[PDB]
């Protein structure tokens, strides 16, 4: 049978690469080819296009955040499941305020004005919401690794749930 | 669906969504009662309805005699009119 | 997929169990422990399935009146006896197996093989002890008195084999137990309790010459042997529907599940004793550390889920075997409306071991096989009852090494290639007690042995 | 939609004890599928300006023409018989008198049957098609101007063809839809039984039912097959394979066999106004026969002598439309008449109490 | 409930129930419903061996009149007047409803009137006879009937699953093979139809022409240029062989005819669609008027606006004087 050493390939390859350091924790020296390129390339490049352009498309932003007068991390949709699993952990007085900044930003939008300049001297970029999505990633991974390393076989169109994997009853069309 | 006694359930466990008809006809057993039954592959699965054959057509035919008299009375009529419209026809045009 | 042996050095490191035919051709078998107890009895190979259509339930009123005095002694005498020794006597009767043994003291030990041995061989079995028994076993025989455990337990025998006397009740139909008499069980001793087919088991602080001494002193005089069983064809497994259908006992709807299962001696039997561990047990009023929406267990992290609710009021899986039949299945204690989710699910789960069973389950599975398995040898008790029930089941007692050996050959492939024999497309038997709207026929059920997927 | 399909076809519960009688639904619901689906098809090769030429060019160019033309013609008839037969059987069972919306969801089913297959008859464009829409059309000639609207000229033209097709073609995926009305209802109003109560002995309709109804109508496919190949019946008139001629008409202008019952009452009436009028009495009337009952009683399980009369009052009608206008026909039909709705007022009569 | 309509109404010809019971009226009247006799512990009348002999019945078969189609029963839906008949409970009617709290049937002489109106409690009523007669069955499936314990086969018996899955699979065998006939029928219906096919070969007969002719055959809606070449002009296309490559889209002579004598070609300028006439242009090929293409004795453009040269027909020689388009 050709899948029983299909298998055993498998199984000898990984045994031979557990332990190894990622990438990105290997200490890398850039080739001489590399090298050379970022000497050249890389700093004209960044003096003619990549600087001006990124400086105008980030200094945009800031003002964009600024008239709504709300920060970078209350721009995040939480129809992104790191972005839910994090705001279920803020604590109230975070809460708070990102729920005020956030309705104020979309009146003002919505009615098409701009928040008054006396308001306006603040650094949008303040990353308050990073200790808790590290916290989400770290409960995310951790359920990913120790309870949905294998595609389960489930009964399928049962209890409002396809049993292809989904937890919400009648979340898909087919679940109506 | 059925009476509002006998679709009231004793469970706490919501109905699932694909099962709404099937507990919509739900009865209340008074008394209880024993059911036993056996797979088919360990079966006769031809003979019940050679055992029935004779009680089932004799039952039927007996029901349908009922019908005898009036299914003669429309007959009596059936042939009434057919030669009725005959006599009509040569006495109207046949010399 | 084969990953290396279990065997420990610790799993060598255990008394060797001596066992001894005696000239009458009673076994005796004897394990030396480390403890300041001891565990000696008499296990026979006897049982509701030996006894005859109308003499069933002599054997369950024997194992009543024995204690009740012998021609030597009295009750009172007796049971003043054994509490000076600092002792106390148990029996059970089952369909195939029964047992006498005494947990004593160290000096107890062979003064109790004395009381054991005048109780067998010379029961003294007065009437007005069998008259009082009859009142104590007729309200045990009703139904309203019996929980519905062991009710489904008696029901699925009586089910599954119909054309045999497996399917016999321990304690017997009313009709029997009104109009058994002293003679009745004077024969089941003579015909059943004979040395061929007991072992006495001494557990403890024991020697196993003395042991040997005691008990050919004292059982010298048993029946060296009775005629052979009658020759009999394998059990025929009736796939059969028995359900008691009654919405005024409350909610909760027990439901019990049979495949045909192995006999003990065969050589597929470890591979059901894993398959069991795998099906596993839950219960929601005991989850354990691991919650079940976390479970590793298929079976009870899917049931979890069903409705937000969860489908499994309580749930395990069985593995029954005798001489030459046995029964594979689950019982369930679920709620009135979800019994529909709860078979689906664990039909689904045992069809799922002929398709796709991973190596995490499995080896998930023996570990917690062997943990069961050797906790239960902790005590003396213990001990002497896998002895005796080994013997009578094997001939030998399996050591745990061996037992570990043979679990390490058994694999995923291994349990996929029982099951596509014996389970899956199997037919099965269906019992059940309670609200039991749901539950479907048993043609229905009988159709989720199988995969439209792969 | 898997978990209604489920809900519907899996986890449906029907009485053990149901007959054949009641595989007859499924029938209707399958042959309707095959009489859209061969309609379809047909029409990628039909010629509209000219239905005559369009029936030869089928039946003898394309490859396989034949089945698709014999198909439609002689499952349009397998259609009526089933639909009469499921109409005869709600009435001898009464399962009117509870489920009353069932039948009125029936009967909507019904008369949109009856203006799909008349059209469709006129769509052969011979001889019969071309006068018998003329004489039917001849019967709304009272209210002004309608018939030159409906018509689009002063005669039967291409004209007439063209917007009755649409209707042909578009009716039927709406009765389509009043099918899952009907459905809808039967699954909540719980189905009758052979025995008047209400008894708990239901199975799930894909294990048991659904191989009973299988093999129903793979018997019915096996008549079916005999006739579509050989003809073994005759329900086409021959006479419709004649070339149109306004100027002279056929030998005798008659419709299909199952239209046979109120072209009878029709041409038995003496004033045409009345005729049409019977025609709404018999279709209507029938849906409030059990609206004046007042006992604690469905009438279910008698000995049914009014219900045999009927349905042999419904075959003798349709016996008197094939016979030519002949005076003693007349009369006898005249009486038939009467007595169906002596029959009628039975049924909706309520009794008084000795 | 769901929309729901009982006929609770004032009759104008049918009197209530309360005026005249249908039922036979003759219950008798307990203090408990516990001294009710027990049915099931109640002797029945005795079995009879023959249909005539059984017993007679208490109906009245003449209970209702009146025009309708008759109709036995019990009970009826309307309504009851506020001062309705007082029953005869002691000669033995039922008294249940309007006639006992709208009447002062339940009262006696010197009981105290509660005691009074917890006899006349519904449970206390039963018909006369109700022990005796009412049917208490003990299974569904009486003696002598068919069931699971006769129809079991033997013990012996072989497996009957193979030979079941022989008939479900036997099911889908034949399903499978109408249904791909089906399919692949209706399919077939979209091919070219046999006047389409057949109008689609047009079979020249050589015989008849002369050295020299060109003739036109419409042949898929296209005008096919069939000409017959003088040695003159095959000699002129095999001279222009060579010149090959000088030539807009260069092509050979061998190439585009299958014999010498006899070209085959489209006759559509392949500028703008116009039909080229022969015998005309430069090289007395085929000159097309519409914007001055001229094409050679082989169907090559040497001259005009047109970009590549005559298209040349798929045909085949069935014989020497016969082509076949097609
Ligand atoms: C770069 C580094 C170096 C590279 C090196 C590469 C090394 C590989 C190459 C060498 C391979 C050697 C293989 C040795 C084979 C050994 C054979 C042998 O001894 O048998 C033991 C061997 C295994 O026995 P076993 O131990 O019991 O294990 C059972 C399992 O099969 C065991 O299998 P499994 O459990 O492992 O499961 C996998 C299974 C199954 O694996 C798969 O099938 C893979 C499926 C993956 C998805 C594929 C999707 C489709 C993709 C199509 C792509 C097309 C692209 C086209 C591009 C065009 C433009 C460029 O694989 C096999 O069955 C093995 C196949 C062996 C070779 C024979 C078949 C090859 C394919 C032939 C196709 C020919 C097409 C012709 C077309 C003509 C057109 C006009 O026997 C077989 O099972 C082999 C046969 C399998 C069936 C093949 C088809 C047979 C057809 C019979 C027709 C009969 C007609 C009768 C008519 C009668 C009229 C009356
Ligand atoms: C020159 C010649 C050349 C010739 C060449 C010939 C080549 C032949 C090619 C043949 C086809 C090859 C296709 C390969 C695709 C590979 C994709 C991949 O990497 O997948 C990984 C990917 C895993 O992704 P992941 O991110 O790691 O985890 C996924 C979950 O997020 C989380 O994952 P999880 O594992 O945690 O979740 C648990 C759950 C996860 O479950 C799922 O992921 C299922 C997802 C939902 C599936 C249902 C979708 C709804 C229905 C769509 C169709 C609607 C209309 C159908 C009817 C129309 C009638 C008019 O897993 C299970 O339940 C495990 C068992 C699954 C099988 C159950 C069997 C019973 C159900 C039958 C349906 C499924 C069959 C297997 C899939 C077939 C793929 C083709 O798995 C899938 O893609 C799942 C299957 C979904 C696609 C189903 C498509 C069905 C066919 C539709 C028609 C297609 C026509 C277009 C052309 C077709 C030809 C190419
Ligand atoms: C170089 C060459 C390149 C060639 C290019 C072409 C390549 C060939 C293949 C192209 C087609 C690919 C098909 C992909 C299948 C994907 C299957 C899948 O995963 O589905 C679930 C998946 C949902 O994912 P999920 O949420 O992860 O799944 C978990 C849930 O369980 C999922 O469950 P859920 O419920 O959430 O989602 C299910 C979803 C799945 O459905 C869809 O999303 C649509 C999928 C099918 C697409 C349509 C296919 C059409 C093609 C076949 C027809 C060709 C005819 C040709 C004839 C020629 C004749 C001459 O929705 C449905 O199932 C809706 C069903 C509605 C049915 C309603 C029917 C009517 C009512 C009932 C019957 C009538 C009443 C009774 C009457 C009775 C009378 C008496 O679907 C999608 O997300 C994808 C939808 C498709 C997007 C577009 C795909 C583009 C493909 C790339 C190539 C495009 C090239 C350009 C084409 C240009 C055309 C003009
Ligand atoms: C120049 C000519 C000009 C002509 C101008 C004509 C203008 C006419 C204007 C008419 C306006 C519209 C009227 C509509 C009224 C709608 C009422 C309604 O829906 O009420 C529901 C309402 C619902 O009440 P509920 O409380 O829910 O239920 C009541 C319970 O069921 C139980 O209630 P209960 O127990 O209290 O009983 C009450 C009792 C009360 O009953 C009565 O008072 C009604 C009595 C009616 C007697 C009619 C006898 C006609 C005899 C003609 C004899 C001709 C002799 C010629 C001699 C020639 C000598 C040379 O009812 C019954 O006993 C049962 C009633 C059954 C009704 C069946 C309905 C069938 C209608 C269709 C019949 C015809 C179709 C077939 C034939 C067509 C072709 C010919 O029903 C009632 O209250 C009962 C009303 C029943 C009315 C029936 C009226 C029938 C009239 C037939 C006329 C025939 C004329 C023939 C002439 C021949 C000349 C030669
Ligand atoms: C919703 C309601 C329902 C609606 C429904 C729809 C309604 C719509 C409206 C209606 C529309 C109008 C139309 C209605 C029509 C209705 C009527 C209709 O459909 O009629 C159709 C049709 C009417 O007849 P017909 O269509 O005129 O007949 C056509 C012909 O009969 C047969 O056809 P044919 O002649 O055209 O074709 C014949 C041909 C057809 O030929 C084929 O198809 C065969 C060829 C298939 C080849 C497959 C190859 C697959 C593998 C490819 C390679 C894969 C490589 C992959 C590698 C992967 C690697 C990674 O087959 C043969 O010639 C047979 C021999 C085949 C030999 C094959 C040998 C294979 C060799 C392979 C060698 C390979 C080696 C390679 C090695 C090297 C490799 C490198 O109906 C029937 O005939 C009914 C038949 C029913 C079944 C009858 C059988 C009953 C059996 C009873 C058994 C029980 C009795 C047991 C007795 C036991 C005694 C003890
Ligand atoms: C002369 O010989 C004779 C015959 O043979 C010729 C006979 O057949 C007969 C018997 C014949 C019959 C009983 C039937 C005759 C049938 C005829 C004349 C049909 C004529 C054509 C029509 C009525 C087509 C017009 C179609 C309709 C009005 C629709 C019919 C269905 C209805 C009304 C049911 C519910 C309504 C609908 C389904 C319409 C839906 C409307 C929409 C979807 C519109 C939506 C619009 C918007 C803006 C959203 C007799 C008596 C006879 O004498
Ligand atoms: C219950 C549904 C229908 C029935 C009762 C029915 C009935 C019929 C009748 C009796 C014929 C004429 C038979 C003959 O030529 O003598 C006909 C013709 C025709 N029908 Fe239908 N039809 C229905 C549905 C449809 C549908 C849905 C379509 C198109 C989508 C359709 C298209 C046609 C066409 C094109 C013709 C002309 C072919 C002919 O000469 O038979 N029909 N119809
Ligand atoms: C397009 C025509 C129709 C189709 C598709 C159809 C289909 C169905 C089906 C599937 C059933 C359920 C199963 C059955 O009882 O056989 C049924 C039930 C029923 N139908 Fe129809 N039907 C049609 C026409 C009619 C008509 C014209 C009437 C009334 C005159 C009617 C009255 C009923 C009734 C009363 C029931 C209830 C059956 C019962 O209670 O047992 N149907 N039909």
């Amino acid at each position: 049978s050709f899948h029983r050493a299909f298998a055993r390939v498998v199984c000898n390859y990984n045994k031979s690469i557990e332990g190894s350091v990622p990438w990105y924790q290997v200490k890398r020296e850039k080739s001489p080819f590399q090298q050379v390129w970022d000497e050249v390339f890389t700093p004209i490049w960044f003096k003619l296009v990549k600087g001006p352009y990124e400086r105008w498309e980030y200094n945009a932003l800031v003002a964009r955040y600024r008239g709504m007068g709300i920060m970078a991390d209350d721009a995040m949709n939480d129809k992104d499941m790191i972005v839910e699993r994090a705001l279920d952990i803020i604590p109230e007085d975070i809460r708070i305020q990102r729920y005020r900044r956030m309705m104020r930003g979309a009146v003002l939008a919505g009615r098409k004005l701009h928040l008054p300049l006396e308001l306006q001297n603040y650094d949008p970029m303040v990353p308050y919401m990073a200790p808790y999505i590290e916290e989400a990633k770290f409960q995310m991974q951790e359920e990913q690794e120790l309870l949905a390393y294998h595609p389960w076989d489930r009964r399928l169109y049962t209890a409002g749930v396809s049993g292809f994997g989904e937890t919400s009853m009648h979340s898909t069309f087919l679940t109506m | 669906p059925n009476t509002k006694r006998d679709i009231r359930r004793l469970g706490s466990y919501p109905v699932p969504p694909e099962s709404k008809n099937f507990w919509r006809g739900r009865f209340q057993v008074p008394g209880g009662q024993i059911q036993q039954g056996v797979s088919p592959m360990q079966q006769k699965i031809f003979f019940q309805w050679w055992w029935n054959l004779p009680t089932r057509y004799f039952w039927r035919f007996t029901k349908w005699s009922d019908f005898l008299i009036p299914s003669l009375m429309w007959y009596t009529g059936f042939l009434m009119c057919k030669n009725d419209v005959e006599e009509g026809t040569r006495s109207r045009y046949w010399y | 997929y084969y990953w290396g042996s279990t065997v420990t050095t610790e799993m060598h490191n255990v008394s060797p169990t001596q066992v001894t035919r005696l000239p009458n051709g009673m076994r005796v078998a004897t394990q030396f422990s480390y403890t300041d107890s001891a565990t000696v009895g008499l296990w026979i190979d006897a049982g509701a399935r030996y006894e005859t259509k109308e003499s069933n339930g002599t054997a369950h009123f024997l194992e009543r009146v024995l204690y009740l005095g012998t021609k030597n002694r009295s009750r009172d005498q007796l049971e003043t006896e054994v509490e000076n020794l600092g002792a106390n006597l148990n029996s059970y009767t089952g369909r195939e197996q029964t047992a006498f043994y005494a947990k004593t003291t160290k000096d107890g030990i062979l003064p109790c093989i004395d009381i054991l041995a005048d109780c067998i061989l010379n029961p003294k079995l007065d009437g007005d002890e069998i008259e009082k028994e009859r009142v104590r076993i007729t309200q045990d025989l009703q139904a309203v008195n019996q929980s519905y455990e062991e009710l489904l337990y008696d029901k699925v025998h009586t089910a599954c084999y119909r054309d045999c006397s497996l399917g016999q009740t321990v304690i017997g139909p009313e009709e029997n137990v009104a109009t058994i008499k002293r003679d009745h069980m004077v024969n089941y001793l003579y015909n059943n309790f004979t040395a061929d087919r007991m072992v006495l088991v001494a557990v403890g602080p024991v020697d196993h010459a003395q042991i040997v001494k005691e008990a050919e002193k004292k059982f010298a005089n048993i029946r060296p042997t009775a005629g052979p069983r009658m020759l009999e064809e394998k059990p025929y497994f009736c796939a059969s529907e028995l359900v008691y259908r009654n919405d005024d006992m409350g909610p909760t709807a027990h439901i019990a599940i049979a495949y045909e299962g192995v006999p003990w001696r065969s050589p597929d039997y470890i591979t059901f004793m894993l398959m069991n561990a795998i099906i596993g047990s839950y219960d929601k009023k005991n989850e354990g550390l691991v919650p079940g929406l976390q479970s590793a267990n298929r079976i009870t992290q899917t049931g979890a889920t069903r409705m937000d609710v969860g489908c499994f009021d309580y749930y395990t899986g069985f593995n029954i075997a005798y001489k030459d039949t046995g029964l594979f299945g689950f019982y369930i204690a679920t709620d009135e409306v979800a019994v529909e989710h709860a078979v689906g699910d664990l039909m689904f789960g045992v069809t799922s071991f002929s398709y796709s069973l991973t190596e995490e389950e499995v080896m998930k599975a023996k570990r917690e096989l062997k943990t069961n398995f050797f906790s239960g040898l902790d005590n003396t008790t213990g001990v002497a009852e896998d002895i005796g029930r080994q013997i009578l089941a094997y001939g030998r007692r399996l050591s745990p090494a061996e037992f570990v050996e043979r679990l390490d050959q058994i694999d995923s492939q291994e349990v996929q290639r029982v099951a596509w024999n014996r389970l899956h497309d199997a037919e099965i038997t269906m019992t059940g007690v309670g609200p039991l709207h749901g539950l479907l026929q048993l043609w229905d059920l009988r159709r989720q042995t199988w995969w439209w997927r792969y | 939609f898997i978990l209604i399909i489920k809900d519907n076809i899996i986890l449906y519960n029907i009485n053990d004890s149901i007959n054949y009688l009641w595989n007859i639904g499924y029938i209707i619901m399958v042959v309707m599928i095959v009489q859209v689906i061969t309609g379809i098809i047909i029409n990628l090769y039909m010629n509209i300006n000219n239905g005559y030429k369009g029936i030869i060019y089928i039946i003898k160019e394309i490859y396989y023409g034949y089945i698709l033309r014999y198909i439609h013609n002689n499952n349009s008839t397998l259609i009526y018989v089933v639909v009469y037969l499921h109409i005869i059987r709600n009435l001898y069972y009464k399962t009117y008198y509870y489920n009353i919306l069932i039948w009125y969801s029936g009967m909507i089913m019904l008369y949109q049957l009856i203006i799909i297959g008349f059209i469709g008859y006129i769509l052969g464009w011979g001889q019969l098609s071309y006068w018998g829409i003329t004489v039917i059309i001849n019967l709304i000639s009272g209210i002004p101007y309608l018939i030159l609207l409906i018509s689009g000229n002063y005669y039967i033209t291409i004209v007439t063809i063209k917007r009755l097709y649409i209707v042909h073609f578009i009716l039927p995926i709406i009765l389509i839809y009043v099918e899952i009305i009907h459905v809808y209802y039967i699954h909540y109003l719980i189905n009758n039984n052979i025995v008047e109560y209400n008894v708990n002995n239901k199975i799930i309709f894909n294990n048991y039912i659904l191989v009973k109804d299988n093999n129903g109508i793979i018997f019915i496919l096996n008549i079916f097959i005999l006739e579509l190949n050989n003809n073994i019946f005759i329900i086409a008139d021959n006479d419709n394979l004649i070339e149109i001629n306004i100027l002279v008409t056929p030998i005798h202008i008659i419709p299909e066999w199952y239209y046979l019952y109120w072209y009878s009452i029709l041409k038995l009436l003496p004033n045409k106004y009345s005729g049409l009028y019977i025609v709404v009495n018999s279709i209507s009337i029938i849906n409030i026969l059990s609206e004046y009952k007042i006992v604690i009683s469905e009438y279910k399980n008698y000995k049914n002598i009014i219900w045999y009369n009927q349905i042999i009052q419904y075959i003798s009608m349709i016996y008197i439309g094939i016979q030519l206008p002949i005076i003693e026909y007349i009369n006898y039909g005249r009486y038939i008449i009467i007595f169906n709705i002596l029959l009628l007022i039975m049924y909706l009569y309520p009794k008084k109490k000795k | 409930h769901r929309p729901t309509t009982v006929k609770m109404i004032d009759s104008w010809r049918t009197e209530p129930s309360s005026e005249k019971p249908m039922w036979y009226n003759r219950f008798d009247q307990v203090d408990h419903i516990s001294q009710h006799p027990d049915p099931e512990k109640t002797e029945k009348y005795p079995p009879v061996d023959d249909t005539r002999k059984l017993m007679k019945t208490r109906g009245d078969p003449h209970i209702m009149r009146g025009w309708g189609e008759y109709v036995y029963c019990h009970y009826e839906h309307l309504r009851e007047p506020v001062f309705p008949r007082k029953p005869d409970v002691a000669k033995g009617e039922l008294a249940a409803g309007a006639n006992v709290t709208r009447t002062d049937v339940w009262k006696r002489e010197g009981e105290p009137a509660i005691q009074s109106i917890a006899r006349f409690n519904p449970d206390n009523f039963r018909p006369v006879g109700y022990a005796e007669n009412i049917p208490c069955p003990d299974t569904c499936v009486p003696e002598g009937h068919l069931d699971f314990r006769h129809t079991r086969l033997p013990t012996w018996h072989a497996d009957r699953r193979p030979f079941h899955y022989f008939a479900t699979g036997m099911f889908g065998l034949i399903g499978l093979a109408f249904l791909r006939g089906t399919v692949v029928k209706v399919v077939h219906g979209l091919w070219p139809a046999r006047d389409a096919i057949a109008a689609g070969v047009i079979e020249v007969d050589l015989r008849g022409i002369q050295p020299g002719q060109n003739f036109v055959v419409k042949w898929r809606g296209k005008p096919v240029f069939v000409r017959r070449r003088t040695q003159a002009m095959i000699d002129a296309a095999t001279a222009d062989d060579a010149i090959v490559n000088s030539l807009r889209d260069p092509e050979r002579d061998k190439d585009r005819v299958k014999k010498p004598e006899w070209l085959v070609m489209l006759g559509v300028c392949t500028h703008l669609g116009c039909v080229p006439y022969p015998d005309q242009g430069l090289y007395g090929g085929y000159f097309c008027p519409c914007h001055g293409s001229h094409y050679d004795h082989s169907g090559r453009i040497r001259l005009g606006p047109a970009p590549l040269n005559m298209e040349i027909p798929t045909y085949e020689f069935t014989d020497d004087d016969t082509i076949i388009l097609g």
